């Protein structure tokens, strides 16, 4: 759907079908799994390919490659990372504990820090940050 | 400061009544008109003619493309410079 | 001896879809240029 | 006879620089005189018929009392020129193809 | 970067499948029978479609539908796993659906 | 309008011609032409149609007893059937 | 009085290839009439 | 050059590269000396 | 980059010692804070993606 | 109400026709049509019936001595027999 | 050859398939299939049957416990029952 995903898809398809056959055969796939540490049976890999092989080829190709990347990616951009930053640990409640931020500044051992930021990002002027004013912080 | 100077030169000659730039789908940005009840007319009528003409030219021998187009009516000369980003219109009676 | 029991029927007609396209010499030329380009990519 | 006059007009137009072609096509998209072979002829006749009726409907829609006597599309190779004369009992959008590169 | 129609026709002999939902043996048999049809009768294309769908009529399916041509457009309703759209000879193109 | 071959009731042949001509008048591209000619007739009469629009195309197709129409307008060709 | 089938449809096969734009079945492209048609459109003043 | 080929390459480095992640620790030794080295010349 | 290329708690610990190590290399020589926040948020996102995957 | 073939008493046919049509109108799915057309007509007369609904099927059936019905109504096909 | 729902003996479901499929290839319309199979299947296994064949079907029917087949064969599905 995008244009750099085609770039990474071509690079990974190059990585898998490493000999140059133009088709993912089972041996190169097991080579990739064994480089990742896994050595499963020779009957489960058959079922895995048979679900991914649509053409009846017993070998999957670039159209099928991007079909599986498409379904797994877009079925499940900046909402998630800024969201789950701290407020996404609270899940639509708008009240962040100060003790979480004290713990974060505790573990990473930072030399000098004063928490006046949370004092001066206070937009409800209560002592916590809702999510819209949390993005206003970011 | 070169694009707007060319707009100001081209809109002040002896017959020019309007310059229009329109995007791919639509959104006529940087018109030149004192009211906007007929800009949208141009913006949604003309690029159909521009890409239809690119179909007519390119169909013949596909190394070929379209660059410009002119339609001279009785009282108007609609010149359209179509290309990939946008469509551009200049209207002028001679 | 034996009794009576009853069942139903779920018939699936084969799945269908709609496809629309326009063939013209420009389309054909562009695709062949692409098929050729991937040939060079495979070769290189 | 006026048939000599119209053929003479073909050599008048065609004697100009770079003029590759002249053809006349009526409102039913069928060419009458040619200068090309037969299939480039029929594809011009169909394409230009449809394109020019769309362009005339565009100009008439845009302004009620204004019609067109002129049409000029451009290539990087050859500047097709369409002229129409929309009337009753005759509407013969003649179309020239030319370019100033040659000769 | 060839510089006419003719060098394009020199290169373009491949028969690329534009889009297709067919089994691989399905695809190879249908693809080869269509190339043999197109090479057999370049001039009269009506009886190319005669041969293509009557072979597919006796062998594969009772309903079939073949369209060969030069420039056209289409919108069809087709039952899935049985659609072939290929470019043959760098110009002629064939839609094929059941 | 020009019709070269048809075997179907003329009372909806008029339906076919008035469906196609306003379509050809309205839109300015030839995919949406074959879209509309099926679509609106599909919501009129039957569940199934197929429709081709272009120039210089070849076809073999199984007919339908009273649904097979081969238009011709202005060097632009239409086919449709069930 | 005891058997049934639905109202069965009937289907044979028909062909079509499009070539050219003469008015009606008055004229045919694979003949000579094209010449005489262009003739009766060639001599009008 | 001496004051802005350094300080536009010191800001061009990439510390962490691509368990075994202890190699990263070893890797992050090396470039450390890099920045230290570069900084000294600018100082 | 660490955001681009993020028993689980061993891995999360190792990632966070690696971030500590980036700051330690800084020691030998405020956006500090926000970088550190988006890093930890992304790591927790990894963990909850996993936790929904086992379902 | 188009009835092609039967050998059976006629007021029960009346019950057949209306218990087919209002069953068709009340329901909206393919299976439940013949579900109702049995179940009601079942509990009215006799414990044993068998009923079929759809298009483009086919069966011979042995002749039931007095209870056999076939419909054809609005592109819906229905069979009933004992 | 695919079967979906059944409780008969395996030997007679094999008998049912080898009775049905070559009979399907022998004929071309499908009223007479559902006469021929049921007459044969009377004379072979047991003295009373009913069969349906076809496409796009729905039904609700009473099967004695050891007698029910739902073929799905050539996309012309058969269901047969005591």
């Amino acid at each position: 759907l995008t244009d750099e995903e085609m770039d990474m898809c071509r690079k990974a398809f190059a990585m898998f079908d490493k000999d140059g056959s133009g088709t993912i055969d089972t041996k190169e796939l097991r080579t990739a799994l064994s480089a990742l540490g896994q050595n499963p049976t020779e009957e489960d890999m058959f079922v895995m390919i048979s679900q991914v092989d649509q053409d009846g080829s017993r070998c999957i190709e670039f159209k099928e490659f991007v079909r599986v990347i498409q379904i797994n990616k877009q079925m499940s951009a900046d909402t998630l990372d800024a969201f789950v930053a701290l407020g996404g640990n609270l899940d639509k409640t708008g009240r962040i504990l100060v003790d979480k931020l004290r713990s974060i500044c505790e573990e990473f051992e930072l030399t000098v820090n004063v928490d006046r930021l949370v004092k001066d990002a206070d937009r409800d002027l209560n002592g916590f940050l809702s999510y819209d004013e949390f993005r206003a912080l970011l | 400061s070169d694009i707007e100077s060319t707009l100001t030169r081209i809109q002040g000659h002896k017959g020019v009544i309007g310059v229009i730039i329109v995007n791919n789908q639509g959104v006529p940005l940087r018109s030149t008109f004192e009211h906007d009840a007929m800009t949208k007319q141009y913006a949604d009528l003309v690029p159909g003619l521009a890409d239809l003409a690119r179909n007519l030219v390119r169909d013949l021998d596909p190394q070929n493309d379209l660059e410009f187009l002119r339609i001279r009516s009785h009282k108007h000369e609609i010149m359209v410079a179509a290309k990939d980003d946008f469509v551009l219109l200049v209207i002028q009676d001679p | 001896n034996y009794p009576l029991r009853d069942r139903e029927t779920f018939t699936e007609p084969p799945p269908t879809a709609t496809v629309s396209g326009a063939c013209t010499q420009w389309e054909i030329y562009d695709e062949y240029i692409k098929d050729l380009e991937r040939q060079r990519i495979d070769e290189a | 006879v006026d048939i000599a006059a119209v053929d003479e007009t073909f050599k008048r137009l065609q004697s100009h620089k770079g003029v590759l072609g002249i053809i006349v096509i009526n409102a039913e998209g069928i060419a009458i005189r040619t200068t090309f072979d037969n299939d480039l002829t029929v594809q011009y006749a169909a394409l230009v018929s449809h394109f020019t009726v769309k362009a005339r409907s565009a100009v008439r829609k845009l302004d009620g009392d204004n019609d067109l006597k002129f049409l000029r599309i451009r290539s990087k190779k050859h500047e097709i020129m369409i002229a129409p004369e929309f009337e009753r009992s005759h509407e013969y959008y003649l179309v020239v193809v030319q370019d100033p590169s040659r000769e | 970067q060839f510089e006419d129609m003719e060098a394009f026709l020199r290169v373009a002999k491949y028969t690329l499948v534009k889009f297709t939902d067919m089994h691989v043996e399905m695809k190879e048999e249908a693809m080869d029978i269509c190339i043999t049809a197109v090479e057999k009768y370049p001039n009269d294309a009506e009886k190319c479609t005669q041969m293509i769908k009557d072979q597919m009529d006796k062998k594969f399916g009772a309903p079939w539908h073949v369209v060969v041509g030069k420039g056209f457009s289409y919108e069809i309703t087709y039952e899935v796993r049985n659609l072939l759209y290929i470019y043959v000879g760098g110009r002629t193109a064939v839609l094929l659906w059941k | 309008a020009v019709i070269k071959n048809a075997d179907m009731s003329e009372e909806m042949q008029a339906d076919a011609v008035d469906c196609a001509t306003q379509a050809l008048e309205k839109y300015n591209i030839e995919k949406d032409i074959a879209a509309y000619i099926k679509k609106e007739f599909d919501r009129k009469h039957n569940p199934t149609w197929h429709c081709i629009v272009g120039r210089n195309f070849g076809s073999y197709v199984t007919h339908e007893t009273k649904h097979f129409i081969y238009f011709y307008l202005g060097q632009v060709a239409i086919l449709l059937f069930k | 009085h005891e058997a049934n089938t639905n109202a069965v449809i009937l289907v044979n096969k028909a062909m079509s290839h499009v070539e050219g734009g003469w008015p009606k079945d008055v004229d045919y492209t694979e003949a000579e009439h094209t010449i005489r048609y262009r003739k009766k459109v060639e001599k009008d003043e | 050059n001496r004051v802005d080929s350094n300080l536009g390459a010191i800001s061009s480095t990439l510390l962490v590269e691509l368990e075994g992640f202890v190699e990263q620790n070893r890797f992050q030794k090396k470039q450390a000396e890099l920045l230290a080295i570069r900084n000294e010349e600018v100082r | 980059m660490k955001r681009r290329l993020g028993t689980l708690e061993e891995i999360q610990a190792a990632i966070n010692q690696c971030a500590k190590k980036v700051l330690t290399i800084s020691k030998q020589l405020r956006r500090w804070v926000k970088a550190v926040l988006r890093l930890t948020g992304s790591v927790e996102g990894i963990k909850t993606q996993v936790g929904e995957y086992i379902r």
